[PDB]
């Protein structure tokens, strides 16, 4: 089923013309335009005042890249290697070597925040909440060499943000 | 050799040359061709700079990433030269400047900073200290600049007694004073030559040779005490040089004899400005002395490079000089200068 | 068997079946083969000479009106004596349905262009041109048009490198950016995904 | 528990720490060098070590889905704990 | 309609290949043996052809 | 002394003048530039800070480079920055003009725009949201601020 | 309809503790409006909202004058908000910290930090990894 | 002679990174020649390199102004080479997210179709209701415009607690914002004058040229994918396709007016039919498996653990499947040679083939009239350059 | 026999013609370009510089990939008349920013394992 957009024909009787021809002389339609900005000018505008306030986010919302731990202080991640496997930009890097104790865990961990898409799927394969996508996203630098993450940063990133973090996974773990 | 610092790559961008510069000076015209000359081979660069961070960005795409860093420093402190060349294996050193300012003067300029430099760099344990100086850098001369030149470079080998030493003479390039100094005078609409510049003889020489000529000083082995005159393949009359600028530039030629005495005032009504003069009675001295001549020091020939001759790299620094009429005026419809040679 | 399999549609099989059979009967000189895959999509393989032929063919048969093409392509397989093999999709209007035309060419022989037959095919032939090397005779006006001026190379071939050959910066000396060979800070990372065990024992091949 | 180089340099959990003679360390200078105070090793070592009366225990970290995958260790051998894979907790069976 | 070139094929100057990497190369062409660690042997069916191994270093930044 | 404060507080005029007006070029190149628009859309008004777009490079201070820059494009992107009048700002936006990004190891694309151009500030995201390139923004603005150019003179 | 206007402004004023108040509020922050104190942060942020306007001008903050170093009267940025206020800012939840807060872990920092990107506290990327490949060490003694 | 002169890449109507040589007399247009490939970034190379799930992002950035549609896309034909069936919550909540897209799409286009004419007011005034769109694509993923939502078995989350609310709330009053848009552009006599017989296309060199969408609809051809093909659940909504008469810029920006109000109508539609059930294709050897299930279950694990590092195998087939987004026919002829890793992936974008067309569409026209006729096309280049 | 069609050329001798044409066009253009492109170099440079891309590949003894490479510097040669290419396209025939690679033993030895 379809309709026609542009396939309807003015009435010629002279009321008609005679208010086409008033329109013509006297810029009916260009007064409704003006009267149409007019009445924008009086409502009040949609602008927030950043810094000082801010636009809704959710707690899905993919930010800055961290490192979590357990709460006895372990780290969660055993250099399973998922991330780096599904990684669809390459930008996890990773070396791991039995710890001093025998544990599994990584010596390197390096993200290249400039080769990231943000895409999420690392969180999404890792199996035991080691590595999540944070909620900040102000962490702009001066110099490209500040966005290649090492896994200090990551590791200093999780223990800056784990308190709200962990609230927003409280939040949405029941989804995935 | 510093396992650390031993080369690998095909030499680009992303290659590691094993060598670490600290290229005092280097936000100037020969800095900055050092600069990208040690940056295309993947050699990690420290770049000491006193000015605004600002005027240091056209050295940013020059390296890889964490291939060039930029640090800040003072001239009179001696912890600052020590800090920016603590790790370095070779230190180069560029500082240096044609007028005199309230602040600096000659002395300060060529003789004690390069003094401190080589001092702190001995003490540091740098391997390599490539020095420049003046060809014409007499302890007799006429101008201050050489005078101080000439005590500086006394003083750096007297403390880095295994410094390579580089003279240049007039180096012509597209940021060059020289080239563009001779093409700034046509607004005047008089050239003034002492003696109609018919008693000035100039062997410039390009700026990518002088930066292949310290890039190869610095992998050469036997160049630890050496001095070198870095010069150009022609002589050239200061008339001759002056009128082949002129043609090329495409301007009107209106040379006109200046007495000394009424040059050297000119000069000197110059120098008071605030800003950066324009000229200087010390570089009307300069530019009117002949180019010395010295055959028992090596020069680019022994470093493996040949010297680019000036007819072929002067219309890349002329052509901004031309009316919209010539702008397009190709390279080899100019008949090139007489060259005095020998 | 009902609720996550996609279910079969037997008419539409039948229905494209019966075109394909009367495609071939009607040009038993250019079509090689006729296929019909299970999703309900209809393959004609032909031989290079009846592009122009076959195209026009099905465009005007007024029971064949595939006014529209949809797609023009190449494939790449190096394994085979002719190397690329180039798709034509079309779309009827008048009838709904798809069609789908295969031929083949290697690197030295050329393909006649059909741009009489559709003006669409114009940018499509270069970009093949452009990402393949495919040569297309009676082109109007053939050259590049995704790749660099003056590149080397045609980047959607098998042995062209991910990376190419050339990477650009800007060279303060010059003042101009220049090209230069390769040189990346971190290589890229092969993975070997491929799995030692048969996943579909349907598609087994005869171990000769 | 972080340690000190003989160059002042802190030695960071992965045990890395520039050479003497090292060149890369001026990429520090003026600037600080990132590291992570809370070493794993340290904190999972002060964790005590859990009692119970099973051959066989479970673990999975804590919190259900919020842990790790469930894994189960055997506390058969006497003179020695069982230790989680992923958690690194330790159990024992009763004893003396 | 039929020229009969009587040479051998050679596209090398179409491709686009700097010449470092046409003379220089040497490529191996092989059936990948099966890999020791499992059992089937779906790996072991279609012949491959790579390069020479050349130089991999260290990246100052990173490692 | 005397020159000092005078240098100083003249200094702080200039940085304060050029920090309030900045007026980026017109130049966007993929998906990135979308969310530069929603800068301009009304929730964010980068319009109140002084910040209005302006078509010519000559009238123009900052470029914004918004998306993936290809090696054909890379000529063009350097030209338009040449001939922006000094002093002028550059600022990197997503990840494609950071590092190259999700086609970094593809063979037409500059791995970075920091080899062809300077970059003084360097914004991260795949998109960034309008607000993170307004935080970038204001970071510039703070950075212009910090600069000393005729102290710097007035001490040579 | 006209007076009752004038008379919100002149309490606008007067609700922000006078005239120099109102004016230390219109040139750091750029508007002059009140509305109820939520929480006061650890580094003296003051969170505000009011729910009679319209999203997202319904949470608002003003920062404090000096963080933990350096003096935040005119320069202040978006990455002052600490986490968990950061989280009921952003309108990702309906709860502030004095009313839930957030879960105390003994490794989560006591001491947020803004960004440090160009000061002399910025991260460095450096490799973690030990030496790979380990070279032979000539004896001490000579040989003949 | 004629001039010649380059019309974009930074140029404000160039939409981009176009780079346009025309050949002028005057402001006559006599020819011109687009020079595309400015953001080329060898797209399907790098597809080729990726596995199946790692391609899915890619396909957001093609076309980055209706970014769920082109996941959609993929994502059908991936389930055609797999020989699988999404569940039907699925395949609604697809089909409203689409109509969602297209609504964005449409207001973009429409919006800076107008600002390249020169009226600025009508792009500041639905930028919010763009904004607010965004929030909804937030919300339901995490990122406001590159998803990544729609997967080839599915969707990849539940849709939150309130969200069908909130998009009742947005469709109940979008209806107004449309309303004043018509009101300042529709009647206008300078719009008219600007718009009316300007790039006028007939219906057999539409058809030959290889256009698809609005460009075919508004020269009178009765053609639209989701009601003569229909893919996911269009089958069981009802709406009409707007028919123009005229082929010029006119008839097409009102068919789009239009497609957005039956849009609003679809999603109204989509709203009151929502199901209840799954959301992702219950065969975990395609569609990971529940995080709760991967920390307790071993076959679970071990199903994480294959599609997360390999990647489920694509049985070996060509096809090209084809949707009507809102920019046109978007189609992708997808080759699978039973590896996890697609063989080949070729994307058709209806604006090569507009931007094709553009030079028989501006003969005849001046410089203006051209800028018109590019902003007519629905032009983006991300999906053009591929 | 072999069953090959050509693409222009029947035998070798109308496939050196083409290519004595596109010299031909190439030798004319050269000037031009120098003029127009605002190059450095001098038109012998040029001159010399399209000589030696003609003879690079000097080796070729099958007529169909002489047509083809006369193709591809027809499509360079139209590119370079309309201004397509920038100045950087031009100058990227000359390799001015590359360090000579050494082509002895011994030097290669010295610097690298790369034969
Ligand atoms: C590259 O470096 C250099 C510069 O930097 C860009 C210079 O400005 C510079 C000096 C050049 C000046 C800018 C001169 C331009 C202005 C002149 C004073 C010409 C004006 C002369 C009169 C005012 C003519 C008016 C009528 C008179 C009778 C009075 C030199 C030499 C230089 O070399
Ligand atoms: C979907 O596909 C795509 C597209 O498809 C559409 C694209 O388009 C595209 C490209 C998109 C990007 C390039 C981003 C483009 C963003 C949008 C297209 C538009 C967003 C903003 C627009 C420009 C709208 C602008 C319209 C508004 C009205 C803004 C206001 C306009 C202003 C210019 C008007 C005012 C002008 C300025 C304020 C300058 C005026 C200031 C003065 C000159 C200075 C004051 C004058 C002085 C000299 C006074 C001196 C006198 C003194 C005495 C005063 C006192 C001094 C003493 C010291 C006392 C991409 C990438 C794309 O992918
Ligand atoms: C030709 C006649 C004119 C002559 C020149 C005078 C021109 C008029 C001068 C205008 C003065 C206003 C400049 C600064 C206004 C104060 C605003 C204050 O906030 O600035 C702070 C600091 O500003 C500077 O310190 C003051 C600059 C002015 C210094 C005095 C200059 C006096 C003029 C002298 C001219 C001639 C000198 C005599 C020799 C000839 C930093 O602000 P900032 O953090 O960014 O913004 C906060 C953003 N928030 C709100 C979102 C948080
Ligand atoms: C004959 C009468 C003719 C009158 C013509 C009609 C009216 C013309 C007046 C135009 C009005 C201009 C707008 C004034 C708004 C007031 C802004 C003020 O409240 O802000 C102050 C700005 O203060 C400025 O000093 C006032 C500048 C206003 C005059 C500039 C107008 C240009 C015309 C004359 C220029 C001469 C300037 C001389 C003073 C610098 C705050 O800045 P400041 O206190 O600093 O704080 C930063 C320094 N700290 C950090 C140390 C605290
Ligand atoms: C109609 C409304 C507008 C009116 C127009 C005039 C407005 C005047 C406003 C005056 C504000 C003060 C201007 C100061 C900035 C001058 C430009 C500038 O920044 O130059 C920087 C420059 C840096 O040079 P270097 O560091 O040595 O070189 C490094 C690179 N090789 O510093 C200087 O040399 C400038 C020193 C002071 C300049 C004189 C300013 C004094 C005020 C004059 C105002 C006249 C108005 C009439
Ligand atoms: N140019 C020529 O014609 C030839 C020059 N050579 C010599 O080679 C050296 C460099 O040449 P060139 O590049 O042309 O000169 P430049 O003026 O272009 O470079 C000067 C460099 O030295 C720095 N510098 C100058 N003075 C000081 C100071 N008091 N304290 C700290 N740094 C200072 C400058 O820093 P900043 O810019 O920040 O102030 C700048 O980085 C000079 O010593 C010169 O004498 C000798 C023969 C001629
Ligand atoms: S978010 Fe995506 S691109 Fe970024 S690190 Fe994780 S998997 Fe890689
Ligand atoms: S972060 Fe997670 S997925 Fe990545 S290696 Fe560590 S445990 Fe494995
Ligand atoms: S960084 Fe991401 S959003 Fe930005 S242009 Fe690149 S692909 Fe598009
Ligand atoms: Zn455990």
């Amino acid at each position: 089923t379809y309709k026609f957009v542009n396939m309807r024909e003015p009435s010629m009787d002279m009321k008609s013309v005679t208010d086409r021809a008033a329109q013509t002389l006297l810029w009916t339609e260009l007064v409704r335009g003006l009267g149409m900005t007019l009445s924008y000018l009086f409502r009040e505008p949609a602008t927030i005042n950043y810094p000082f306030e801010k636009g809704p986010l959710s707690p899905r919302f993919r930010g800055e890249h961290a490192l979590r731990r357990y709460p006895s202080g372990e780290e969660r991640c055993i250099a399973c290697k998922l991330c780096e496997a599904v990684c669809p930009a390459q930008a996890i890097t990773i070396e791991a070597e039995p710890r001093a104790d025998g544990s599994r865990r990584t010596t390197r961990y390096d993200i290249d925040m400039t080769k990231c898409i943000y895409c999420g799927f690392c969180q999404e394969a890792c199996p035991v909440d080691a590595i999540v996508e944070g909620p900040n996203f102000e962490f702009s630098t001066e110099t490209h060499e500040e966005l290649l993450y090492n896994k200090e940063k990551l590791l200093n990133n999780g223990d800056k943000w784990e308190a709200e973090i962990a609230a927003n996974i409280q939040a949405d773990y029941l989804y995935r | 050799l510093h396992h650390a610092l031993i080369p690998h790559g095909k030499g680009g961008r992303s290659s590691v040359s094993g060598i670490v510069a600290t290229v005092f000076g280097a936000t100037g015209f020969l800095g900055r061709y050092v600069v990208n000359h040690l940056g295309r081979m993947g050699s990690q660069v420290i770049v000491p700079y006193r000015c605004e961070p600002y005027d240091t960005m056209h050295l940013r795409p020059m390296g890889d990433l964490g291939q060039i860093i930029f640090m800040e420093w003072n001239g009179k402190d001696k912890d600052s030269i020590r800090k920016v060349v603590e790790h370095s294996n070779v230190v180069i050193n560029l500082v240096g400047r044609e007028w005199e300012t309230k602040n600096f003067d000659f002395e300060d300029v060529f003789v004690k900073i390069p003094h401190a430099i080589a001092q702190v760099s001995k003490e540091a344990g740098v391997e390599k200290l490539i020095h420049i100086s003046h060809l014409n850098a007499d302890i007799k001369s006429p101008s201050r600049y050489l005078r101080s030149k000439a005590v500086g470079e006394k003083e750096v080998r007297a403390a880095f007694p295994e410094a390579t030493i580089i003279k240049p003479s007039d180096i012509f390039g597209r940021e060059d004073r020289f080239l563009n100094y001779f093409a700034s005078m046509r607004w005047f609409g008089g050239v003034p030559l002492i003696s109609l510049g018919k008693e000035t003889v100039k062997q410039p020489v390009y700026i990518v040779d002088v930066s292949k000529g310290i890039i190869n000083a610095i992998k050469d082995p036997d160049a630890k005490g050496k001095t070198f005159a870095f010069v150009g393949p022609n002589r050239y009359l200061l008339f001759d040089l002056v009128q082949y600028i002129f043609a090329v530039a495409y301007r009107p030629f209106l040379p006109y004899p200046l007495p000394h005495f009424a040059y050297r005032w000119v000069g000197r009504l110059f120098e008071v400005s605030p800003f950066e003069p324009w000229t200087t009675r010390d570089k009307v001295e300069r530019v009117h002395m002949s180019d010395m001549t010295l055959p028992h020091l090596p020069g680019l020939e022994d470093l493996g490079i040949q010297a680019t001759p000036l007819e072929l790299k002067a219309i890349e620094v002329l052509r901004r000089h031309r009316t919209y009429r010539w702008l397009t005026s190709e390279m080899e419809d100019v008949k090139p200068a007489k060259t005095v040679n020998i | 068997t009902r609720p996550t399999i996609r279910p079969r549609n037997d008419v539409v099989h039948k229905q494209l079946s019966a075109f394909g059979q009367y495609v071939a009967e009607i040009l038993p000189k250019y079509v090689q083969q006729v296929q019909v895959s299970c999703f309900n999509e209809l393959e004609i393989f032909i031989h290079p000479d009846g592009v122009i032929p076959v195209l026009t063919f099905l465009r005007d048969h007024t029971n064949a009106q595939f006014k529209s093409l949809a797609d023009l392509t190449a494939v790449d397989v190096p394994t085979r004596q002719n190397r690329f093999e180039i798709v034509y999709n079309l779309l009827s209007l008048r009838f709904n349905s798809r069609i789908r035309v295969k031929t083949y060419t290697d690197e030295l022989t050329p393909i006649e262009s059909s741009v009489t037959v559709y003006k669409a095919a114009n940018w499509y032939e270069r970009e093949i041109w452009d990402m393949f090397g495919v040569f297309f005779a009676n082109h109007p006006d053939l050259r590049r048009i995704l790749t660099d001026y003056g590149f080397e190379g045609h980047p959607f071939r098998k042995d062209f490198p991910l990376s190419g050959y050339v990477e650009l910066r800007y060279d303060d000396e010059v003042k101009r950016v220049v090209a230069e060979p390769v040189e990346l800070a971190q290589e890229f990372r092969k993975f070997d995904l491929n799995s030692p065990w048969e996943a579909f024992p349907a598609y087994r091949q005869p171990p000769e | 528990g972080v340690r000190t180089s003989p160059t002042g340099e802190k030695v960071t959990h992965t045990g890395q720490a520039y050479d003497d003679g090292d060149y890369r360390r001026v990429r520090f200078s003026d600037r600080q060098k990132e590291v992570n105070e809370n070493f794993a090793i340290d904190l999972i070592a002060e964790q005590p070590v859990s009692e119970v009366g099973s051959r066989v225990i479970s673990c999975d970290g804590g919190g259900g889905a919020l842990g790790h995958p469930r894994v189960y260790i055997n506390l058969d051998k006497e003179t020695k704990t069982g230790t989680c894979g992923y958690c690194g907790l330790q159990f024992r069976q009763p004893h003396h | 309609q039929l020229i009969a070139v009587d040479e051998k094929l050679d596209i090398t100057t179409l491709t686009g290949v700097p010449e470092e990497h046409i003379k220089t190369r040497k490529v191996r062409i092989f059936v990948p043996a099966r890999n020791n660690m499992q059992s089937g042997v779906n790996n072991t069916k279609k012949w491959k052809m790579e390069f020479d191994t050349r130089e991999r270093w260290e990246n100052p930044l990173m490692g | 002394s005397r020159g000092e404060y005078v240098v100083a507080k003249l200094d702080d005029l200039v940085n304060w003048a050029r920090r309030s007006s900045l007026w980026p070029m017109t130049f966007g190149l993929a998906c990135c530039a979308v969310e530069m628009m929603h800068m301009a859309a009304p929730r964010y008004d980068m319009d109140r800070f002084g910040v209005v777009f302006r078509a010519s490079p000559r009238q123009s201070d900052v470029m914004i480079v918004a998306g993936t820059l290809t090696n054909k494009m890379a000529p063009a992107l350097r030209k338009v920055y040449d001939q922006m009048p000094e002093p002028r700002y550059v600022v990197s936006m997503g990840s494609c003009a950071n590092g190259g990004g999700y086609y970094h190891y593809s063979y037409s694309v500059v791995r970075g725009c920091d080899r062809i151009v300077p970059v003084d500030i360097y914004v991260p995201g795949c998109p960034p949201t309008a607000e993170a390139l307004l935080y970038g923004i204001l970071q510039l603005q703070r950075k212009i601020k910090r600069e000393k150019r005729l102290r710097i003179w007035y001490r040579r | 309809e006209l007076v009752q206007v004038l008379r919100r402004g002149l309490q606008q004023v007067s609700g922000h503790g006078g005239l120099r108040g109102y004016l230390r509020v219109l040139f750091r922050a750029n508007d002059v409006r009140v509305g109820t104190l939520v929480g006061e942060d650890k580094y003296g942020n003051k969170y505000y909202e009011d729910n009679k306007q319209f999203f997202g001008r319904h949470r608002w903050v003003i920062y404090t004058t000096e963080m933990n170093g350096r003096d935040t009267f005119w320069d202040v940025d978006g990455s002052m908000v600490p986490p968990e206020w950061h989280r009921w800012l952003h309108c990702m939840t309906d709860d502030p910290p004095t009313t839930k807060p957030p879960t105390a872990r003994k490794y989560i920092w006591t001491n947020h930090k803004f960004n440090v990107s160009g000061t002399p506290q910025q991260y460095v990327p450096y490799s973690t990894t030990r030496k790979k490949i380990q070279e032979w060490v000539p004896p001490s003694t000579p040989y003949k | 002679s004629n001039l010649t002169l380059n019309f974009g890449p930074q140029h404000p109507a160039a939409h981009g990174v176009l780079r346009l040589v025309m050949e002028l007399s005057g402001e006559m247009v006599r020819k011109c020649d687009p020079h595309i490939g400015l953001l080329h970034r060898g797209t399907e190379k790098l597809i080729e390199y990726k596995t199946y799930l790692q391609a899915l992002p890619y396909f957001d950035r093609l076309d980055y102004v209706s970014m769920m549609c082109n996941e959609q896309a993929y994502s059908l034909a991936v389930e055609k080479l797999l020989n699988i069936q999404p569940p039907p919550r699925a395949q609604w909540i697809r089909v409203l997210f689409g109509e969602i897209t297209r609504l964005l799409n449409h207001i973009m286009a429409v919006t800076t179709h107008a600002l390249d004419i020169g009226a600025m007011t009508p792009f500041f005034w639905m930028f919010e209701e763009r904004e607010k769109m965004f929030e909804f694509y937030e919300r339901v993923s995490g990122a406001r415009m590159h998803a990544a939502y729609i997967r080839p078995g599915g969707v990849h989350q539940d849709l939150p607690l309130g969200l069908l609310d909130d998009i009742y709330e947005f469709s109940k009053n979008f209806s107004f914002r449309i309303d004043e848009l018509e009101e300042m552009l529709t009647n206008n006599r300078i719009w008219r004058n600007r718009t009316v017989d300007i790039g006028v296309v007939t219906a057999e060199d539409a058809l030959n040229y290889g256009f698809s969408g609005v460009m075919l609809r508004g020269s009178g051809i009765q053609w639209d994918l989701r009601k003569t093909q229909p893919y996911d659940v269009y089958d069981q909504v009802e709406f009409d396709v707007p028919i123009g008469s005229r082929g010029d810029c006119y008839d097409r920006y009102l068919c789009r007016v239009e497609e957005m109000r039956q849009s609003l109508r679809i999603i109204s539609q989509c709203l009151n039919k929502m199901p209840p059930g799954e959301i992702k294709v219950d065969d975990a050897k395609v569609s990971p498996p529940k995080r709760a299930e991967m920390k307790t279950s071993m076959e679970s694990l071990i199903h994480h653990f294959k599609l997360y590092t390999e990647g489920y195998q694509v049985p070996p087939g060509a096809t090209y499947t084809a949707i009507e987004a809102p920019k046109g026919e978007f189609g992708v002829y997808l080759v699978s040679d039973g590896s996890s890793r697609p063989y080949r992936c070729k994307i058709k974008a209806p604006g090569f083939a507009h931007l094709a067309g553009l030079d028989k569409m501006s003969k005849g026209h001046m410089l203006a009239d051209v800028v018109a006729i590019i902003g007519t096309q629905d032009i983006v280049f991300g999906e053009v350059d591929r | 026999g072999t069953s090959v069609k050509p693409i222009f050329s029947r035998d070798m001798n109308e496939a050196k013609r083409r290519v004595r044409e596109l010299y031909r066009a190439w030798y004319r253009e050269v000037p031009n370009t120098v003029h127009l492109f605002q190059l450095d170099i001098s038109v012998k440079q040029g001159r010399d510089k399209v000589r030696e891309m003609f003879m690079k590949n000097a080796h070729v003894t099958d007529p169909r990939v002489v047509d083809l490479l006369v193709i591809k510097g027809k499509m360079e040669l139209e590119e370079t008349i309309n201004v397509w290419k920038q100045r950087t396209h031009i100058m990227r025939f000359f390799h001015e920013t590359e360090a000579p690679r050494p082509t002895d033993f011994l030097s290669k030895f010295y610097v690298g394992h790369d034969p």
